[PDB]
């Protein structure tokens, strides 16, 4: 659901619906096969209307690019890693993750022995 | 004679040792169920658990008189009976080994 950047085109309410005039529908159509076609390839681009309405100063239709105005709170990254390591030390076996080290072993009978190794012992 | 007394807290038969009462037997266990169940809390009181019931145990003499038939028979029935238990030695180990997570076992 990170629907940044998902293209967002706005048509005025005429255009939309059944009754609209054949040319106004097949603008619409149009329009869905751009939704539903549009890549970044190399021939990507647009040649859209555009009319600045002289009231309320604005343009009636744009193609743009939806855009959010915060980031996420708490990373995620981070916050399943912490877990993870809390998982591998509730069973003792951070050997997983760390690896063979060249100071610890896996064998019963030597002076070294791993946490993890001690465990299966028991 | 003993002029004096250790009197812990005796308030009414119940040790109200600890100011908290959390911490108290009535709600000390429900507690210390919800401490264990956190993953460090559960962890390092269970590697002490685990180094307790690594070792194993062998009855001994003392230190002199190690040589006298009457001990070293002595210290093989007690090895043997230790072993004539329905419940082994690292079982009772076990059950001891509450320890930890309430601070005595009966």
């Amino acid at each position: 659901r990170d629907l940044v950047g998902m293209p967002k085109i706005g048509l005025p309410p005429d255009y939309l619906g059944e009754d609209a005039e054949p040319e106004k529908k097949a603008f619409v159509k149009y329009c869905q096969e751009v939704v539903n076609d549009l890549i970044a390839n190399d021939r990507a681009g647009l040649i859209w209307p555009r009319f600045i309405d002289p009231e309320t100063k604005e343009d009636i239709f744009e193609f743009s690019l939806v855009s959010r105005q915060g980031a996420k709170a708490y990373d995620t990254g981070s916050i399943i890693d912490r877990y993870s390591k809390q998982i591998m030390m509730a069973f003792m076996s951070d050997v997983l993750a760390m690896g063979q080290s060249k100071y610890g072993s896996f064998s019963l009978a030597d002076s070294k022995t791993s946490l993890l190794a001690m465990s299966v012992d028991i | 004679g003993e002029v004096g007394s250790l009197g812990l807290k005796v308030r009414s038969g119940r040790i109200y040792e600890e100011p908290r009462q959390a911490l108290r037997f009535p709600e000390s266990i429900k507690t210390f169920q919800l401490m264990m169940r956190d993953p460090s809390v559960a962890a390092s009181v269970n590697i002490i658990k685990m180094f307790v019931r690594k070792v194993n145990w062998r009855f001994v003499p003392p230190k002199g008189k190690e040589k006298d038939a009457k001990m070293i028979e002595r210290a093989n029935f007690f090895n043997s009976l230790m072993n004539d238990m329905e419940h082994d030695w690292a079982d009772f180990i076990n059950s001891v080994m509450s320890f930890c997570t309430y601070g005595f076992c009966v």
